[PDB]
This record gives C-alpha cells, sequence and structure tokens, in this order.
C-alpha cells in the first residue's frame, strides 16, 4: 500500500473531456524508467488569460520566469523543495500524472493555498466533554456550497497573503470582522506541502498550509464573538457546525487533513 | 411495604462532606470543587461554616459523616421495560450481616444454592459469535437451573453489558419462573451519571430514571437488565474503586452461611468466572484462588484471559520473563510499550503462583476437548475444587453427593460421583436419600435404587416418624 | 448521523424478507432506541407483514407507548 497519489491518477480530468495516460503503481516515480510514457498536453481554454500563466503553450519562449523562487507576484517556489525543470516545465515532484499541460489550474509548479480549520470540543447539555469509547469528540465548523454537493473546509487560493481568509471567506464571515479574524489567524499549523488533487498535471499542482486555531473553553472568549461574527448569508447556502468522525461527509482529500488533525489533540476514528 | 420504607432508614448509614476545602485542579467547567466538590459552591450540603479549624488536607476520616441514607427504594427505567428493580445506596463501611438480612427478608429473596461472581474488563469489547452464545446459553442454563445468584458490577459498560445481554434473552424466552434469574449489581454511588432525580427520602417507589449513553462525562450510568441495585457511597463524586473493598466481603460472608433442607445441610459454594479483563483482573484472580475459590476462565477472547489459557499446560519455572514479554507484547500491543519492566516481574510471580494450583484454576477449551457445554464445566470445576479439600476421612464424598442433591440435576450424580472409586456402601446413603424423598425429586430415588438400597431395610421406626 | 443505520432497516423492510434484519442489521453496534423505530413499524404495519412485527417487538417496543392519537388517526 505505497502512499501514491492516486486522485491525481484518477482517470477523466474534471470538466474537461479528455482521459490521461494509463499510470500503474510501479512506473510512478521519475526514478523509474517508463518508455511508452506519451502523455497528451492538455490546458484549459481560459487558462491562457490575465493573472494566471499564460504557459499554456510553453514550448514558446514565453515561460520565463522564476522557478523554485518568488518571481514577484507568483511565489513559484515549493514547500517540498527544489522541483526539477525539463523543457522550462516543471516536473511533478511526487510522481508522474498521465497528463501534460497547464490543466485548469493557475501556474506551474505548486499553487500555493490555505487552508484553515476551526476545532472547538463538544460539550452535552451540562457542559462536561463528550467522549467517544476512550477519546473525545471535537466539533469543527464547515460550508456547504449550493452547487457543489460536497461539503468543504472554508479555505481558497492564496492569491493574497493575508486577505487568502478573505477570499475564502468574503461569501463566509465578514469584511469588518474578516480583519478581526486574521488577527486571530495566528495559530498553530498540522501540515504543508504537497496535497493530492485531481487536478494536478505533471507540471502544476497544489500546496497547502493546514493552519488549526482551537477553542479550548466552550463558553465564551473567541467562540461568542467568532459566532456573533456571522454575516453569513452572502453568497453561500449554509454553515454550521459538524461533529468530527471517519464517516464524515465531507470533500475526499479535506478527511486526510483531519485524520492529521485529530492527532494533534487526540480525538477518535 | 410500609414496614420496609420504615426499616430501611433506621438500620442503614450514608457519607457526607461536612468541611469546605477547595481543590486545586478544576474539574471539566465543575472549578468549584472542594475536594468532592458534588453539590454547592463547597463539597458539602451542610453548614459551611469554618467548623472550628482550618484544617488543610481534608482527610476522610476527619472530614466526612454518616447519616441516615435518603435514597433508597424502587426504581423503573423510562420507555425501556415495564417491571420494577429494587435498589438501595448503603456507606463505604456497613456490616455486611444487615445487607444479607435485608435481602433475605424485606426484598424477599430466598437463600441461594450458588453464588456466581462473575468479573472482567470494564472497557467494552467483542467476540467470536459462536463462544458468545455458548457462552450466554450456558450461563443463563446454570443460574436457571441451579437456584443461584450473579453478582457483579451493575454497570453499562464491558463485562457486565453482555451478562445483561444473556439475562434478556431469558426475557426472550420467560418459559417458566421469570423471577428466577436474579442478579445484583453492585456499583458506586459516586459515578451514576444521572442520579439526582433518585434523592428522595422516605420512599421513591415509582422512581422513572431516563439514561444516555455518550451524554456523559468520565461518570457512567447503570445497565437495565439487571435485577436489584447496591450503590455503595463514599462521599466523592470522581473516584473509582470504592465497590471492591465491600464486595468481597459480601461474598466472604455469604459464602459461610449454612442452607439446611430436609436433613442435610450444607454451605454455599462459590465460584468466579472471568472473561477478557485487564491488569487488575489477574491481581483479582490470583486473590480470589489464594482464598480456596475456584475459577474459570474463558479461552479465547481475552487481553489477559487468553495468556493464562495459553500458560496453563507449561509447568511451574519453564516460564520465563522473555516468554511473558513477548505474549504480553503479541496480545496486548497497545499498552504493551506503555509497560515497564519493573511490573512484568510482578506478572510473572503472580502467574506463576496461579498455574502452581493447578486444581482451583480451570480453562475452558472451547471447541477443542471437554467442551460439552459451559454449565457442565462450571459444577464440574466446583466439584474437582471440592473434592481436593483436606478431610479426615470419606465424609468428603458425602459432601459432594449433598451437593449435587441441593442442586436438582442428576446427570452430575451419576455421570461422575458414582462413576468409580468410592466404594461406597448403601447404608452411608440413608441421610440423603431421605432429603431426596421429602422434597419430591424421584429421579434421585431411582438412581438410589440403581446403586441398591433396601426399602425394607431403609425405613425404621424413627425414621418413618420424621418422614410424618 | 446514525440515519444510514435508517436507511438499512427500511431497506430491510421494503422487501419482505426478515432473516437480513434478523441476522445481520440486528446484530449489534448500533445502540438504537426503541423510539427509534416507530416509523418503520408503522410501514411494517400498513402493508401486512407481521414477521417484522414480531422483529420489533422482539427489540422491545412498547405498544402502549407506540399508538399515540395521530399515529392512530394516520392509520385509519
Amino acid at each position: 500500500g505505497d502512499s501514491y497519489h492516486v486522485n491525481a491518477r484518477h482517470l477523466l480530468y474534471p470538466n474537461c473531456p479528455v482521459t490521461r495516460f494509463p499510470v500503474p503503481n510501479e512506473k510512478v516515480p521519475w526514478e523509474t524508467e517508463f518508455l511508452i510514457y506519451d502523455p497528451p498536453f492538455y490546458t484549459a481554454e481560459r487558462k491562457d488569460a490575465a493573472a494566471m500563466d499564460p504557459m499554456g503553450d510553453t514550448l514558446e519562449p514565453l515561460s520565463t520566469i522564476q522557478y523554485n523562487v518568488v518571481d514577484g507576484l507568483r511565489d513559484r517556489r515549493s514547500f517540498h523543495g527544489p522541483y526539477t525543470v525539463q523543457a522550462g516545465l516543471p516536473l511533478n515532484p511526487m510522481g508522474r500524472t498521465g497528463l501534460r499541460g497547464r490543466g485548469s489550474l493557475s501556474c506551474f509548479g505548486p499553487n500555493h493555498t490555505l487552508y484553515p480549520m476551526v476545532t472547538r470540543w463538544r460539550r452535552n447539555e451540562d457542559g462536561a466533554i463528550c467522549r467517544k469509547s476512550i477519546k473525545k469528540m471535537l466539533e469543527v465548523l464547515v460550508v456547504k456550497l449550493p452547487l457543489s454537493e460536497h461539503w468543504a473546509l472554508p479555505g481558497g487560493s492564496r492569491e493574497p497573503g493575508e486577505m487568502l481568509p478573505r477570499k475564502l471567506k468574503r461569501i463566509l464571515r465578514q469584511e469588518h470582522w474578516p480583519s478581526f479574524e486574521n488577527l486571530l489567524k495566528c495559530g498553530m499549523e498540522v501540515y504543508k506541502g504537497y496535497m493530492d488533487d485531481p487536478r494536478n498535471t505533471d507540471n502544476a499542482w497544489i500546496e497547502t498550509v493546514a493552519v488549526s486555531v482551537h477553542f479550548q473553553d466552550q463558553n465564551d472568549v473567541e467562540l461568542n464573538r467568532l459566532n456573533s461574527n456571522l454575516h453569513a448569508c452572502d453568497s453561500g447556502a449554509s454553515i454550521r457546525w459538524q461533529v468530527v468522525d471517519r464517516r464524515i461527509p465531507l470533500y475526499a482529500n479535506h478527511k486526510t487533513l483531519l485524520q492529521k488533525a485529530a492527532a494533534e489533540f487526540g480525538a477518535h476514528y | 411495604q410500609e414496614s420496609l420504607s420504615s426499616w430501611i432508614p433506621e438500620n442503614i448509614k450514608k457519607k457526607e462532606c461536612v468541611y469546605f476545602v477547595e481543590s486545586s485542579k478544576l474539574s471539566d467547567a465543575g472549578k468549584v470543587v472542594c475536594q468532592c466538590g458534588y453539590t454547592h459552591e463547597q463539597h458539602l450540603e451542610e453548614a459551611t461554616k469554618p467548623h472550628t479549624f482550618q484544617g488543610t488536607q481534608w482527610d476522610p476520616k476527619k472530614h466526612v459523616q454518616e447519616m441516615p441514607t435518603d435514597a433508597f427504594g424502587d426504581i423503573v427505567f423510562t420507555g425501556l421495560s415495564q417491571k420494577v428493580k429494587k435498589y438501595v445506596r448503603v456507606s463505604q463501611d456497613t456490616p455486611s450481616s444487615v445487607i444479607y438480612h435485608l435481602m433475605t427478608q424485606h426484598w424477599g429473596l430466598d437463600v441461594p444454592n450458588l453464588l456466581i461472581s462473575v468479573t472482567g474488563g470494564a472497557k467494552n469489547f467483542n467476540m467470536k459469535p459462536r463462544l458468545k452464545s455458548i457462552f450466554r446459553r450456558g450461563l443463563v442454563k446454570v443460574a436457571q437451573t441451579t437456584g443461584a445468584w450473579i453478582i457483579t458490577g451493575g454497570s453499562h459498560t464491558g463485562v457486565m453489558k453482555q451478562v445483561g445481554e444473556a439475562v434478556r434473552d431469558f426475557s426472550l424466552s420467560s418459559s417458566y419462573k421469570e423471577g428466577e434469574l436474579i442478579t445484583i449489581g453492585v456499583a458506586t454511588w459516586g459515578t451514576v451519571h444521572r442520579r439526582e432525580g433518585l434523592i428522595h427520602p422516605t420512599g421513591s417507589f415509582p422512581a422513572e430514571y431516563i439514561l444516555d449513553e455518550d451524554g456523559q462525562g468520565n461518570l457512567t450510568c447503570l445497565d437495565s437488565n439487571h435485577s436489584h441495585f447496591i450503590l455503595v457511597d463514599d462521599g466523592t463524586h470522581g473516584q473509582y474503586g470504592v465497590e471492591i473493598p465491600l464486595r468481597t466481603r459480601l461474598e466472604k460472608f455469604i459464602s459461610e452461611q449454612t442452607k439446611e433442607r430436609g436433613g442435610v445441610a450444607i454451605k454455599i459454594p462459590i465460584v468466579c468466572v472471568v472473561l477478557e479483563g485487564g491488569p487488575g483482573t489477574l491481581h483479582t484472580i490470583d486473590n480470589a484462588t489464594t482464598n480456596g475459590t475456584p475459577c474459570v476462565v474463558v479461552e479465547g477472547s481475552g487481553r489477559v484471559a487468553d495468556v493464562i489459557a495459553q500458560v496453563a499446560n507449561l509447568p511451574v519455572s519453564d516460564i520465563t520473563i522473555s516468554l511473558i514479554q513477548q505474549k504480553l507484547s503479541v496480545f496486548f500491543q497497545e499498552m504493551f510499550e506503555t509497560f515497564t519492566e519493573s511490573r512484568i516481574v510482578e506478572w510473572t510471580k503472580k502467574i506463576q503462583d496461579i498455574v502452581r494450583r493447578r486444581q482451583l484454576l480451570t480453562v475452558f477449551r472451547e471447541g477443542k476437548d471437554g467442551q460439552q457445554d459451559v454449565d457442565v464445566a462450571i459444577l464440574q470445576a466446583l466439584l474437582k475444587a471440592s473434592r481436593s479439600q483436606d478431610h479426615f476421612g470419606h465424609e468428603n464424598w458425602d459432601h459432594q453427593l449433598k451437593l449435587a442433591v441441593a442442586w436438582n440435576r442428576v446427570d452430575i450424580a451419576r455421570s461422575e460421583i458414582f462413576m468409580d472409586e468410592w466404594q461406597w456402601k448403601p447404608s452411608d446413603l440413608h441421610p440423603t436419600m431421605t432429603a431426596a424423598l421429602i422434597s419430591n425429586k424421584p429421579e434421585f430415588v431411582k438412581l438410589f435404587l440403581e446403586n441398591g438400597v433396601q426399602l425394607k431395610e431403609f425405613v425404621t421406626w424413627d425414621t418413618l416418624l420424621y418422614l410424618y
């Protein structure tokens, strides 16, 4: 059971009627010899536009930004390490994906995003923490988008630095109180680095930051004002708290963050 | 019923703290806790007075006091059954004769022929289904056909759950004498979840008690299938293990009363049966079998039972600390890293002292060999333990027969008592035959006639006068 | 939540067979309380399947607690 990016190796790239090359478990990494590898080069139709990198046809010398370094407004540098370059294109640091091109992602290499998680204990009617057979229960605040058919974590693309919470939660939190929760966004980190996703090509992948702000006391403090910072109904369906479980109905790769998040507190699974 | 509500607070006491000494460790939203922290700003429901001394480290010998009991009566579970279940709260230290006089007279229980003390792990677990069905059926069989008491902790978790499940299966059957299965449950009054609705003095004969799994903290809730409840109380909210120093004294006091029926009289035997268990259950097993009580372990489904099940046939001093180290690592495998090396020496000493006495300890060997059923295993273990007890003469063979005739079943006596190795003469059967004749058990009469007792030589003048 | 365990029971009662439900649905690992059986019992009562009624009574549903006024009006 070798841990390979099976969601990226999953066939039929989302929202684009192309297939990727069959990449078995042997020929995934770049160190392995794989002769018949012919990945079709595919980028999005709106991948040659603005803000995002125009390198959808990067055989042309337009691909000239700095690699594994902060190239201005695009900090094109991986958290994992210096990614290798071939023909002016980054290779995926985890293995072969069977599809070349920009995909629907913004820029090449990594694409840095930010995932915050809000964790609190689960109280009973009296005010004590509920429990599993041994461990305890955790509650997370989760957003349902009206056209997603999946509950997802309230984190978005980190196109700004500290407004990436606001870029996640312009529809969710506030505008005024959004600066106040941005002050509260300095908490504890869980995981940083490469993240599996079905929108990963051999050139563009996703890296993220998992910060974990936690509420110890379940009476007031940050918890009452964060509930008082509810200006929720802006451009979303619903938000609500949710108890943690393995069978938590969520987006697929988000549960891998929570399975790493409960180890930092000792919840159940 | 009014005589009981008179009698109970006149005789039995309970404990309570009178002195407020605020403890350091704040509880989970319970920061006002005065080293018991029960229900006040203080650990008190009395006058919050300085008590003429600021005595720090409030000693329970110095602080708490006894009072009459306000929590007795009858209970009924809200929405799970319609039967009623008696219950009482007792102090930490009451003399066991008082509790025995309560259970015989006022609750109306006859003196039992057998006392089964099941013990095991408090945490929940699971087992194979064939073993589960076999164990449930054998336990309900022996406790129904013998007229025995079943005594255990009355909580909803662990082994104490599963045995209650078996009792509920008999409530699925309920063929005849539905009140035959009487199970008592000994639990700590401090760690009962929704217990505040029970406290009503002068009798709470309807007492609705709801329950909710997972709607409770470290403290727990009761089981629903047990038939009587005894809650020992110390005066502490968050404390475990207060039930153990009373349960052993109660078992040892019950195991010395003599039941006399017909002409014969016996002392009530006691057996302990163990399941999956843990660390302290092994110490409890050793402390029980030191006094001469038998013990039956169950092969399979054991974090600590299967250790004894595997090591049972190796001889003494064959057991080494490396053997127990790899056995503990393969069977526990979760706390196995957490165990020090300063305690596996203790555990070698305990297991060597247990498997040294090959008489009282008995493995079950499920399925493989000698696996007739559960009940005949328990009864054969009890008879083997009574056989190896010391005796000046052949009165032990008379005692085994009196035990087998006190219980109703006759298959045991023809199975192994009358196998061989006694050379009894038929004049030595005239007492128990009388006891088989009064209590109307014709099977034992046929068995005694098959071993050749002469009715013309048996019915004297005085035996006839005694029969009338 | 535990609505999946309700859904498996509704599936097993939509099909006629009862051996599956007593075989593995009511094996263990649910800790259901008998107030959570009152909908499907109604569906077992209208469509005339007495086996599921006996199975629900063996798991201890109280008929005195079940037949309310409005449930009776719905049954008629």
